[PDB]
RNA sequence: GUCGCGGCGCGCCGAGGGCCCGACGCCUGGCGGAGAAUCAGGGUUCGACUCCGGAGAGCGGGCCUGCGAGACGGCCCGCACAUCCAAGGACGGCAGCAGGCGCGGAACUUGCCCAAUGCGCGGCGCGCGAGGCAGCGACGGGGAGCGCGCGAGCGAGGCGGGCCCACAGCCCCCGCCGCGCAGCCGAGGGCAAGGUCUGUGCCAGCAGCCGCGGUAAUUCCAGCUCGGCGAGCGUCGCGCGGCGCUGCUGCAGUUGAAACGCCCGUAGUUGGCCCCCCGCCGCCACGAGGAAACGGGAGCGCUCCAGGCAGGCCCGUUGGCCC
């Protein structure tokens, strides 16, 4: 690195910050303002929104068994993305349009895991949690 | 080019040392060096010094009493207030025991610990492991 | 301006760096017995407490005797410390609070007064005790376990009138 | 099992026609004694005699022993008994009555029912 | 193909076993728990310790302590 | 012309202004600051909510009254949207407090209310959905319990008292009595804790991560056990630290990511010794005068703090001091 120092040259530091700051993936993904207006959900922990038609997403490997999600419009944005569902079998639960939330997968952006091309995480169907529907805690 | 005479003597001189030549040369005298030079010898680490005098620039041989483990610059003067002083002793200076960097004030050219003791604070010109 | 809402709320629980260390979790049911502390939540509230009388001695150390912040402070330091009893009055050096102890700050607690008195003459039974409201400082009853007593008044520390000392008359369910 | 009274200072004051002063009593772990058996204690020991002209307000036994902080004020002056004291322990002093009133929005409800006009 | 997929309804998690919890009353939570557990990790000679340490949750433990 | 200087306007002229040290323009899910977050330093991030200034009351204009407002629970018009409306008319404005509708992930009583705390009119008191008070409320904090022991002990409570309080409540204080009572995350590694025992066939599912289930799972599905934390535990989106992975301190560029193909060149940045004494620069020491809250921080035992600035025979007792 060459690096410029002296005394009054406090101009090429402070446009060479402002410039290579966003080099970064994660800078640029806080700071550019894209991934507000990009992301399904608007930068919130959960959105409500109606069921639409659910999905069965082959798994790569090593996981190799077909993961049941649903894809959910969000009402606030009216776009559809889908819901990876959570415990065992907690899917039958779930079937024509219904209040759904959903959240994000921990990543924030990347697909969970090793299950390929899903962002996002249903945590709840009608009115009550859907890790109790699945404990039989909460259900119909 | 050459900007700073005193970089290009401290690892002159630092350099000189590490091969164990007691007997150094510098390009150019300036009075700024003579500072740091008779108090390095004033705290010891230097011994007898001398300019060859040209009308020029003039070239100084400086005998050694061979203990120098380091020697540099800050480049270029940065002012630090007497509030600050112990903060850039942590930074440039081995221990506290062996703590020696030299500032500049106008009331004369002192190394840090008489400085902060006279409670001014004034530019770090180089550093004196 | 919603003027009773105003007031400050404060942070004595702050939890370690990494959680899942063996030490550390060794020593904390070691402490736990050894005072007989119901929550882990006050070993760190303790934790706290000890940081900032650790941070003060540090600052004040470094700073030269008689310097005014650091003679009025250093007093300071060692007068609230000496009234704790975790430092020995003789000591009275603010170098003296590094290498301070936990214990100490356990010691200091009033429940341990208790269990080292023989007044109930364990942890497990001065915290019943106390919740009893078995033991007063100064007469004061105190049914909360940590009242934490100062040394200077450690010789003040007196149990209670309603069934440990000279029984008022309420013997529990035995009185009826 | 006593209401020794500690009387902890008295403040003089001409201005209001009034003594105010720090009572506190000493209870031994007994059940301090209401405010009646005090009262009776606070007058004699306050030496202005009547036992309604000195008035103890909103004592707090402190946790377990009675040892009441509050307040004695000595109204000597009668007028002043019945008009400085705040009100509301002045009407349960029994110096005056309380009736009943309407939620004061009735008031407000009449106010504005009737400012509309010029002398409705 | 027929591999699996929707039409599997968690059919292993349905075919568990019913079960229910074995009798046993509340040991009491709190600084009670805590010397429940003082005694069972710490001190206590070779029941958490037959030469060195066991571990708490060890199939040595296991047996010893009956089960 | 204004309270007033002024291009502020209105005439009259002369050609000026401001700019790569980024002018002008464009955008902003742009109120700024005191502050707030998390961190050794060095930072980074956010500032709408206490307070302080600025604005604005659906939206644009104009105007009155006054000593001051372009006031909006002043007016009058344009524009939307209303409401009554008997068809002839009128009359709104909650980004004040409740409360609805809408909206979303979500956000308190169509309560009581001037006694206080300040402000209005006013020495012989009244109002102020300001506020005060209660309600609601796992935003969040700060401090207990489910026993201890071999006996007898309490605290969540029931009833009455006291106390308290605009009025009630609450802690508290008293008695008969006393009805002690837990969760939610994991257990292959990081990361602490079973290769126990059951379903199990790369199926379901698990799975932050790295990885497990292909017929004998330490990884799932359950009951065992057990680790952690705890009346709070987890799941998400977020900011900071981690991350010297934004680098001024303090990063790389011969091959990981990276020296313009080459040279001149204007701003920009940087210029060796060198004139002791003067004068300006910058520059430190260092004051004056710089609102708090908050935080650093005297003293102080609410049943102990978190709290607060009180308290008692008292520094003119306080509330010092650094901001």
């Amino acid at each position: 690195s060459g690096k410029t120092s002296g005394l009054y040259t406090a101009r090429k530091l402070r446009t060479i910050r402002r410039i290579q700051r966003w080099a970064d993936k994660r800078y640029r993904k806080a700071h550019l303002g894209t991934w507000l207006k990009a992301n399904p959900l608007e930068g919130a922990c959960m959105a409500r929104g109606i069921v639409t038609q659910k999905i069965g997403i082959s798994a790569k490997q090593p996981n190799s068994a077909v993961r049941k999600a649903v894809r959910v419009q969000l009402t606030k944005n009216s776009k559809k993305i889908t819901a990876f569902v959570p415990r065992d079998g907690s899917l039958t639960y779930i079937d024509n349009n219904d209040e759904v939330l959903v959240a994000g997968f921990g990543r924030a952006g990347r697909a969970v895991g090793d299950i390929p091309g899903c962002r996002f995480k249903v945590i709840k169907v009608a009115g009550i949690g859907l890790l109790a529907l699945f404990l039989r805690k909460r259900e119909k | 080019v050459r900007i700073n005479v005193l970089r290009d003597a401290l690892k002159s001189i630092c350099n000189a040392q590490r091969i164990g030549k007691k007997q150094v040369i510098v390009r150019p005298s300036s009075k700024v060096i003579i500072e740091f030079l008779q108090l390095m010898q004033k705290n010891g680490y230097i011994s007898d010094f001398a300019v060859v005098d040209n009308h020029r620039s003039n070239r100084i041989v400086v005998n050694l009493i061979g203990r120098l483990n380091k020697a540099g610059v800050i480049s270029p003067r940065f002012d630090i207030p007497a509030n600050d002083i112990e903060k850039w002793v942590v930074n440039l200076l081995p221990s506290r025991l062996f703590g020696h960097i030299i500032l500049t004030t106008s009331q004369g050219i002192m190394d840090h610990i008489e400085a902060q003791h006279r409670q001014i604070g004034g530019k770090v010109i180089g550093y004196f492991y | 301006p919603r003027i009773s809402r105003h007031r400050n709320s404060s942070k004595t629980y702050s939890t370690p760096k990494k959680p899942f260390t063996k030490p550390r979790l060794d020593a904390e049911l070691k402490l736990c017995g050894e005072y007989g502390l119901k929550c882990k939540r006050e070993i760190y509230r303790a934790r706290y407490m000890l940081a900032k009388i650790r941070r003060t001695a540090r600052n004040l150390l470094t700073l030269d005797e008689n310097d005014i912040k650091r003679r009025f402070e250093g007093a300071a330091l060692l007068r609230r410390l000496h009234m704790l009893g975790i430092l020995d009055e003789e000591k009275d050096q603010l170098d003296y609070v590094l290498g301070l102890r936990i214990e100490d700050i356990f010691k200091r607690r009033l429940q341990s007064v208790i269990v080292e008195s023989k007044l109930a003459k364990s942890v497990h039974h001065a915290r019943n005790m106390i919740k009893a409201r078995h033991i007063s400082v100064g007469g004061q009853i105190v049914n909360i376990p940590s009242y934490m007593v100062r040394i200077s008044n450690t010789s003040r520390v007196a149990i209670a009138d309603t069934s440990s000392l000279a029984p008022n008359g309420k013997p529990g369910r035995t009185k009826r | 099992p006593e209401i020794t009274v500690k009387v902890r200072k008295v403040l003089n004051n001409p201005l209001l026609q009034r003594q105010q002063c720090v009572v506190d009593v000493l209870h031994p772990g007994c059940t301090y004694e209401s405010k009646e058996a005090i009262k009776a204690k606070v007058a004699q020991q306050l030496k202005v005699a009547d036992q309604k002209n000195i008035v103890l307000y909103g004592f707090k036994t402190s946790f377990g022993g009675g040892h009441t902080v509050g307040f004695c004020n000595a109204y000597q002056n009668m007028d002043a008994l019945m008009k400085y004291e705040p009100g509301f322990r002045k009407i349960r002093c029994g110096l005056i009555e309380a009736p009943k009133p309407v939620s004061r929005k009735q008031l407000k409800n009449l106010k504005n029912r009737r400012l509309k006009k010029r002398g409705t | 193909r027929a591999h699996g997929g929707l039409t599997s309804a968690g059919k292993v998690r349905k075919c568990t076993p019913k079960k229910e919890k074995k009798e046993k009353p509340r040991p009491p939570r709190g600084r009670a728990y805590k010397r429940l557990l003082y005694n069972k990790n710490f001190v206590d000679d070779t029941l958490i310790h037959n030469g060195r340490r066991l571990g708490p949750n060890n199939l040595l433990i296991r047996q010893k302590l009956g089960f």
